[PDB]
RNA sequence: ACCUCGGAGCAGAACCCAACCUCCGAGCAGUACAUGCUAAGACUUCACCAGUCAAAGCGAACCUCAAUUGAUCCA
RNA sequence: AGAGUGUAGCUUAAAAGCACCCAACUUACACUUAGGAGAUUCAAUUGACGCUCUGA
């Protein structure tokens, strides 16, 4: 079982690991091009 | 191979309609429409009429 | 023989000997997006529809968005399938924003153009508010092409057009028992004092909706204009009729189309009233009438044919003895 | 009585009468190709990247009516304009419009997989609450 | 050797071709492969026959491909395709002439 | 050697085309038991026989395969 | 010092569509479902904040 505090910190974590591999992403991207 | 058989209405109806089984297989009952009865109700094979 | 082509023949760019370097539709969606984009686009060749066919405001729009997103409530019930949307705001936010065009495209579809004026088009930018007065406790609204019966349009509806000289004007598109380029006129207020609906000018009292038995469903119109400058206007059935068109030629230049709002009616229980008592005639009773078989001519000797044959062309079902 | 002048045959020039009075004809063929177009008015849902539209459409092509997340009045009440709370609202809000447009049937084709998603699930069963029943009254011949 | 082949000639093709009037239930082509493909008011049979589902007038177009995502055969065609591309197949239409019917008054009650 | 039936060339494009011509095949199988009843309009192997498709309707649910077969009489 | 100038990666898009990413199904990819971020450089068509090129 699980609670509504740890799903929504869950869920952060998912949002910021989202953004954090999108820079990620974006600056292997910067430096393929360049 | 399969054999013709006679389905005979459950239902005391005279309603008999041929279908088609393996030799092999039980004999065979279904769930068919009597007209006269208008619903479907359970057919029972009866006899073999050959062997097709 | 080989006529060539008489235009861009479809998948002619794209076609390139180099099909395992491009990339290719790996979903049906895609594919079905662009099919429907290329059936939309117009074709040389024969097809279907030829022949069945400011800133500040986005600067408030972008701070409103962040304060919801910081909203964590927000966004805990969007996470959780949970959050809903006020309807009653959006409805009128709608109204105020763009309910303008859904209305003008409704009207489009229901052919409120092409008949009250004949093809020209309008936005109806003044929002209308009409309702017919349902009992003495309710009273049921007319939005857009809803379906209002006779009976609850028996006496005539509340308007509450927001604004600050107006005409308003009922007009049943469809309802005419002897032309079909015809409307009805049912009530006309005319140089209204602004909000205040009481104060116009009756130029022809309220007749409740008569569509005929089996006639079908009836569209009606309130039609709307604002008046820049106050302009003077000029049971019986003759003088109910009214072509909008006509008047609004006429009445063009101080008229201006602002606002709209039709529903749909059918024949109800009132319509007979209606027609016996107020129009003082024998109601009119419609059915639709469907074309007859068609039936290949009769052959002398209809070879590989049913007996069914002989009944598809005799008239009376009952025997027949001739002389005898 | 004058007012008795009444034609033997009368024309009712509106789209939807036949319709509405379930005779005009729905077309019954391209059995070969996708979506059916045997219906009168049928319901749309593009899922785009960022936003959600959901048409009502006449057979003709004629979208009847719309309502898309891009609007402001829908935009500026939900959190994210792509997930299935977005779809709900916007099934709601077309059901209302549809209510108050006197679109009453519609004839909703999704494909496999857009019938399996939830938020086409969360949005069908919104615009049954609302008062729209997806599934056209047979044609009377 | 050879042993049969004396097979005739199944006298398919189209019935009836464009502009030529048609009334409900007229066979429009018998094919054994789907040649031309089903349109408006354009039924199919069991044998791929077009037989026409309304009277009216027969045309012939061109028309973009889009089969039922269930057609797994013609999915996988699609998937392979390339961007950009669209299929197209001839399609039968019968453009109805008569209306449904009219309203005609029938007692002055 | 063949005799009936179907697919492909000859017969490139509506239909149709011979050959003791070139090649492939068939004389089932499988799944279901509304593979129920009716009924406009059409197709048709160049006749007939036979063979095909089918709207609408009643009643119900919410047929695959090219051939895959055979009349009358009589049992 | 001068020229081209200028919407998130792309758009003869006008704040959109394609793009893009992780989670599940996949060995994997792909599809599909769930979610995610995103811009019209600043002031009155004009001037000046940033990029590219031509030079030293
Ligand atoms: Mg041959
Ligand atoms: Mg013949």
């Amino acid at each position: 079982e699980l609670t509504f505090e740890e799903t929504e910190r869950r869920a952060l974590l998912l949002k910021k690991w989202s953004l954090y591999k999108q820079q990620e992403r974006k600056m292997e991207r910067d430096t393929i091009r360049a | 191979k399969n054999i013709l058989v006679r389905m005979v209405s459950e239902a005391g109806t005279g309603f008999c309609f041929n279908t088609k089984r393996n030799r092999l297989r039980e004999k065979l009952t279904l769930l068919h429409y009597d007209p006269v009865v208008k619903q479907r109700v359970l057919f029972v094979e009866k006899k073999k009429i050959r062997s097709l | 023989r080989r006529t060539p082509p008489l235009g861009p023949m479809p998948n002619s760019d794209i076609d390139l000997s180099n099909l395992e370097r491009l990339e290719k539709y790996r979903s049906f969606d895609r594919y079905r997006r662009r099919a429907e984009q290329e059936a939309q686009a117009p074709h040389w060749w024969r097809t279907y529809r030829e022949y069945f066919g400011r800133t500040q405001q986005l600067l408030e729009r972008k701070q409103a968005i962040q304060e919801l997103r910081a909203n964590v409530e927000e966004e805990r019930a969007a996470r959780l399938r949970t959050a809903s949307v006020p309807l009653d705001a959006v409805r009128a936010e709608w109204e105020r924003t763009c309910g303008p065009y859904h209305k003008q495209r409704l009207a489009e579809y229901y052919g409120l153009y092409r008949d009250l004026f004949h093809g020209a088009t309008f936005v109806p930018r003044v929002p209308l508010h009409v309702a017919y007065a349902v009992g003495e406790d309710d009273l049921m609204p007319v939005y857009c092409g809803n379906e209002v019966t006779p009976t609850e349009a028996a006496q005539a509806p509340e308007v509450t057009y927001e604004a600050e000289l107006w005409t308003l004007l009922l007009t049943s598109l469809d309802g005419h028992l002897l032309e079909p380029d015809a409307e009805y006129l049912h009530w006309l207020l005319t140089n209204i004092p602004g909000n205040r609906v009481a104060e116009g000018q009756v130029t022809c009292p309220y007749l409740p909706p008569f569509p005929a038995r089996g006639s079908g469903i009836h569209r009606l119109a309130f039609l709307l204009f604002k008046q820049d400058q106050p302009i003077d206007f000029s049971y019986q059935l003759a003088q109910r009729t009214f072509r909008t068109f006509d008047f609004y030629k006429k009445h063009q230049e101080t008229m201006t189309p602002a606002g709209l709002s039709f529903f749909q009616c059918r024949w109800d229980d009132s319509v007979t009233y209606i027609f016996h008592q107020l129009l003082d005639m024998r109601e009119p009773v419609f059915e639709f009438v469907r074309p007859p078989p068609y039936h290949p001519k009769q052959k002398r000797f209809p070879h590989r044919q049913p007996l069914r044959y002989l009944d598809r062309y005799r008239d009376s079902h009952e025997p027949t003895y001739g002389i005898y | 009585v004058e007012n008795e002048a009444v034609a033997p045959e009368f024309t009712n020039r509106n789209p939807r009468n036949l319709e509405l009075l379930s005779v005009a004809r729905k077309e019954r063929g391209w059995r070969t190709v996708f979506p059916s177009r045997e219906f009168w008015h049928r319901l749309r849902v593009i899922r785009t990247q960022h936003h959600v539209e959901a048409l009502v459409e006449h057979q003709n092509g004629k979208v009847v009516v719309s309502a898309s997340t891009r609007e402001w009045a829908i935009k500026k009440h939900l959190y994210s304009t792509r997930n299935v709370v977005a779809c709900e609202s916007i099934g709601r809000v077309l059901a209302q419009r549809c209510l108050e447009a006197g679109i009453n049937f519609m004839v909703y084709q999704p494909t496999p997989w857009e019938a399996a998603s939830d938020s086409m699930k969360r949005l069908q069963s919104a615009m049954t609450e609302g008062g729209v029943v997806l599934r056209e009254p047979q044609r009377i011949y | 050797k050879n042993l049969g082949g004396k097979s005739s000639g199944r006298r398919q093709g189209i019935k009836k071709m464009e502009g030529h009037y048609v009334h409900a239930g007229n066979i429009i082509a018998t094919q054994r492969h789907f040649r031309w493909h089903p349109g408006a008011h354009v039924g199919v049979g069991k044998n791929k026959c077009l037989y026409a589902l309304e009277e009216g007038i027969v045309r012939y177009t061109k028309e973009v491909y889009v089969p039922h995502p269930r057609n797994t055969e013609a999915v996988d065609l699609i998937t392979r395709l390339p961007k950009g591309a669209v299929l197209y197949k001839t399609f039968v239409h019968v453009v109805p002439a008569k209306p449904e019917g009219t309203f005609k008054l029938v007692a002055m009650l």
